[PDB]
């Protein structure tokens, strides 16, 4: 029920996504 | 571009798109951190010569500085005298309240990371290229291009130095003291980067 990322990966995540 | 136009620019963007359970907080971050992201990125676009760059080093420059950039914009935020950091929901919290999350010592860095850059006094167009400063500032390593970024640095820095002079010309090291939050900005990246966020899935 619950996902772990660290901050720098959670960036990078919102970073690629909003480069599409 | 001159000094004037990069000032007033950086300075523009900076205004047009900065300026009590566990789960309940992390949804509350969780809500805040991702526009707050997309803030950094959108600012970036409207960075004189950061378009110019290459795809790859584009990205290569958000993915490494976007947490120092957000220890920057988020310093405000921490209430040093109360001890509270609101987020970007309005939504304020207590130190106790959020040592529930991960972090702990993250928070406490960030509260006297921020009392330091409060004793600055920046204006908003000073605090708005400074922000534009620790973006391009950010680890080089990967980039298909360093020497435009480099280059862009240091469009940036003069401009810095310039607008720095003008408001306060007897303050000679103001603009060193601005540089000598970037070791401090790398520190806090290095020590906290890799501590977990938790989502509801
Ligand atoms: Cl989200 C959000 N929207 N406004 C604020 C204000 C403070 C704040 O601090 C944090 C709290 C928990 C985990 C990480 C951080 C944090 C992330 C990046 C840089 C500095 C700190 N998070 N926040």
């Amino acid at each position: 029920t619950h996902r772990l990322i660290t901050l720098a990966d959670h960036i990078a995540q919102i970073i690629t996504q909003d480069f599409a | 571009p001159t000094v004037e136009d990069v000032i007033s620019q950086v300075a523009r963007a900076h205004r047009e798109i900065f300026t009590r359970t566990v789960q309940e907080i992390w949804e509350d971050f969780s809500m805040s951190f991702t526009p707050a992201v997309r803030e950094v990125v959108e600012f970036a676009k409207h960075i004189p010569g950061f378009r110019d760059l290459s795809q790859h080093d584009q990205v290569t420059l958000l993915k490494a500085g976007t947490f120092e950039v957000l220890m920057v914009r988020f310093a405000s935020l921490f209430n040093v005298k109360d001890q509270t950091v609101m987020f970007l929901s309005r939504t304020t919290y207590s130190l106790q309240e959020l040592g529930a999350m991960g972090m702990g010592d993250l928070l406490s860095a960030m509260f006297d990371f921020s009392e330091k850059l409060n004793s600055l006094a920046l204006t908003e167009e000073e605090l708005g290229l400074f922000t534009a400063v620790v973006l391009v500032s950010a680890d080089r390593s990967g980039m298909e291009n360093s020497a435009s970024v480099e280059q862009l640095q240091e469009t940036l820095l003069r401009a810095l130095r310039a607008l720095v002079l003008k408001n306060r010309p007897l303050e000679t090291s103001r603009f060193t003291k601005l540089l000598l939050k970037l070791p401090d900005l790398r520190t806090l990246n290095n020590m906290h980067s890799e501590k977990l966020l938790s989502f509801r899935v």
